[PDB]
DNA sequence: CTGACCTTTGACCTAGTTTG
DNA sequence: CAAACTAGGTCAAAGGTCAG
């Protein structure tokens, strides 16, 4: 004895929460479960009438919203070795003014990168679209977490594959004490006192790798796939590695947040010396940005 | 380009 | 209190010779009281509470195979309920829950007793609303710059920046209740002060998002302890600046419910975001690392057990870590390039005393 | 440095 | 795509079963 | 018999199919 609270025909009762017509039913269900995105051509105030209900997807959905057609009620349709991720080959391919001294490495080392990932198990298989939406979203983390391991041994600095150090008091002079600082103690430090393995180091920059999340990918379960062997190679490699340190996988995946705060608080100062035109940079490095 | 160019092979 | 034999959730009773879900029930009788023939599967589709109603033939199948017989219909009321009241089965209670393996089990529930008790709305009643499976009046919403107006509720104690102090308000008030469930992790209360503090001037974005990611979901937010609910789509057309400020909020909220943790798990989640030995300006770091390594253990196990069929869920879990930084590292960014181009602030000291030199 | 009258 | 028409689910209530 | 429980039954609300 209702009347649909979204267009006005006749409801045949309740509905994902309120009282409708099986036509507003049906389509808040179909939208919901395959997951549409609908748009309004015009300006959000078309009018939803038992008429022209289908005039537009993007309001009448809006309004089913507005009656609170609970979305969570609608169900799910009602149908259907550790070693995918070779330890091995991992560590294998993890074998191959001061600002400036910075960059004329991040450029040497950006063109080996490539090498490094294309020797990364899996990846060269994903479509060559996805490679480069890849490369370009973690070049910065992944470059970071390996000279930042590489920096272990010294004791105030870094260094850049090409054997040149970069104490504090010389960055401060560049006024990019804090930021290096920061690499100092909320990775060094941490990789130090924790004796991080090559191989480990190897798994965690291919998890920064296979960022499932980057905007732009033919097909981010691919890669979340990928990602997640990783996470089972490494942490089997773990199991065994090391029976002692219970919760070593742990720590070790706690290295990421910190990694991921540092290398966006780093495009900030290249944006930055970039622009400004600040010292000479290089092709590579331009491109990524 | 220059990523690219060296990811084409 | 005992889960279902077939599908997993709570059972309503021992029913034709098993403890099984009121659903499975009538399953189980609809099925044999019509003798009915549901097409074959080679597939051995796991049957589970989430997805059930995906294969019939394995949802009989199951049926039988945990014992379903209506030759074990054993009426009427339970003679001595204790003999099975060794805790259903005592063979983990004292052999499963060792070596240590029981302080875990028994800090989490610690934990998410404390849980309960700090934080008002959890995510069962709030999830418990959104799909109408409760039992109150259905949220007012809020979708026209008209349904605002109709707009008052009782948060404890322009437009677009009425709606963000609105934020601010639950914001300051949830860094309390935060607070609270600090003192109460074991050890917390006596690291140096100066550090305590640290980990909250922190802690507490992370642990924000998490929180109003049960509230939220793919169309909305619920707000004013959920007898509210405002539209995704509302808040993303607000003036300039503020049209933004929610939306990767949503973001990262449909990525990480796409977990299904419960409550039972935020409580050790939330935990182990608090207690970090990574956060910059920390004194003495041995004791909180220390207690961190104990709750991972425990949050581990916890998942491990309570999310049987998922891999590496906490591998995953933890992941979501990284990306709690990278928005309140960003989230900030905001704040700076708005105090700029836009007067009345009006924020709460409280945030000012956490937001004020951060990362 | 409000927290203190938070925690204490 | 839509929605009219039609089949399952399963939260809850009736009638009947065992204890104690 | 009161207390403590469970097959069955029921009907709103879900789900699905397939002309139009
Ligand atoms: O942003 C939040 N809440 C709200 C935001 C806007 C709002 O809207 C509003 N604001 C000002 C005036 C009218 N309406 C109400 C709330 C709420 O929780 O009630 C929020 C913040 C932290 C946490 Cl833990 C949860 C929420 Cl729901
Ligand atoms: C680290 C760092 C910076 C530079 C750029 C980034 C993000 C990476 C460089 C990587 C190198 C140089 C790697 C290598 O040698 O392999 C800036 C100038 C902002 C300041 C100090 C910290
Ligand atoms: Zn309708
Ligand atoms: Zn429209
Ligand atoms: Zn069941
Ligand atoms: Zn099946």
């Amino acid at each position: 004895k209702h009347i649909c609270a979204i267009c006005g025909d006749r409801s045949s009762g309740k509905h994902y929460g309120v009282y409708s017509c099986e036509g507003c039913k049906g389509f808040f269900k179909r939208t919901v479960r395959k997951d549409l995105t609908y748009t309004c051509r015009d300006n959000k105030d078309c009018l939803i009438d038992k008429r022209q209900r289908n005039r537009c997807q993007y309001c009448r959905y809006q309004k089913c919203l507005a009656m609170g057609m609970k979305r969570e009620a609608v169900q799910e349709e009602r149908q259907r070795a550790n070693e995918d991720m070779p330890v091995e080959r991992i560590l294998e391919a993890e074998l191959a003014d001061p600002v400036t001294n910075i960059c004329q490495a991040a450029d040497k080392q950006l063109f080996t990168l490539v090498e490094w990932a294309k020797r990364i198990p899996h990846f060269s298989e994903l479509p060559l679209d996805d490679q480069v939406i890849l490369l370009r979203a973690g070049w910065n983390e992944l470059l970071i977490a390996s000279f930042s391991h590489r920096s272990i041994a010294v004791k105030d600095g870094i260094l850049l594959a090409t054997g040149l150090h970069v104490h504090r008091n010389s960055a401060h002079s560049a006024g990019v004490g804090a930021i290096f600082d920061r690499v100092l103690t909320e990775l060094v430090s941490k990789m130090r006192d924790m004796q991080m393995d090559k191989t480990e180091l190897g798994c965690l920059r291919a998890i920064v790798l296979f960022n499932p999340d980057s905007k732009g990918l033919s097909n981010p379960a691919e890669v979340e796939a990928l990602r997640e062997k990783v996470y089972a190679s490494l942490e089997a490699y773990c199991k065994h590695k090391y029976p002692e340190q219970p919760g070593r996988f742990a720590k070790l995946l706690l290295r990421l947040p910190a990694l991921r705060s540092i290398g966006l608080k780093c495009l900030e100062h290249l944006f930055f010396f970039k622009l400004i035109g600040d010292t000479p940079i290089d092709t590579f490095l331009m491109e990524m940005l | 380009k220059i990523l690219h160019r060296l990811l084409q092979d | 209190a005992i889960e279902c034999r077939v599908c997993g959730d709570k059972a309503s009773g021992f029913h034709y010779g098993v403890h099984a879900c009121e659903g499975c029930k009538g399953f189980f009788r609809r099925t044999i009281r019509l003798k009915l023939i549901y097409d074959r599967c080679d597939l051995n589709c796991r049957i589970h509470k989430k997805s059930r109603n995906k294969c019939q033939y394995c949802r009989f199948q199951k049926c039988l195979a945990v014992g379903m017989s209506h030759n074990a219909i054993r009426f009427g009321r339970m003679p001595q309920a204790e003999k099975e009241k060794l805790l259903a089965e005592i063979s983990s209670d004292i052999d499963q829950l060792n070596p240590e393996s029981a302080d875990l089990r028994a800090l989490a529930k610690h934990l998410y007793d404390s849980y309960i008790k700090s934080f008002p709305l959890t995510k069962a009643k709030a999830r418990a609303i959104l799909t109408g499976k409760t039992t109150d009046k259905s949220p007012f919403v809020i979708y026209d710059m008209n349904s605002l107006m109709m707009g008052e509720d009782k948060i404890k104690f322009e437009v677009a920046i009425r709606i963000f102090q609105g934020c601010q308000f639950r914001s300051v008030e949830a860094v309390q209740e935060i607070t609270e469930y600090a003192k109460s992790i074991p050890g917390f209360v006596n690291l140096d002060l100066n550090d305590q503090v640290t980990l909250l001037k922190y802690g507490v974005h992370e642990i924000i998002y998490t929180m109003l990611a049960s509230l939220m979901n793919k169309d909305g937010v619920l707000i004013s302890e959920g007898q509210g609910f405002m539209t995704r789509e509302f808040l993303k057309s607000l003036r300039k600046p503020f049209g933004d400020f929610m939306e990767p909020k949503f973001e990262f909220a449909v990525k990480f419910n796409a977990l299904e943790l419960d409550d039972s798990d935020l409580a050790i989640f939330i935990a182990v975001i608090i207690l970090s030995g990574d956060r910059p300006g920390l004194l003495n770091v041995k004791p909180i690392e220390d207690i961190q390594d104990n709750l991972l253990q425990a949050l581990e196990l916890q998942l491990k057990l309570n999310h049987p069929e998922s891999s590496q869920l906490f591998a995953k879990l933890l992941q979501k870590m990284t990306d709690l930084r990278q928005i309140v590292t960003e989230h900030v960014q905001l704040l700076q390039v708005i105090k700029k181009t836009e007067t009345d602030m009006s924020l709460h000291p409280l945030l000012q005393e956490i937001y004020k030199d951060l990362y």
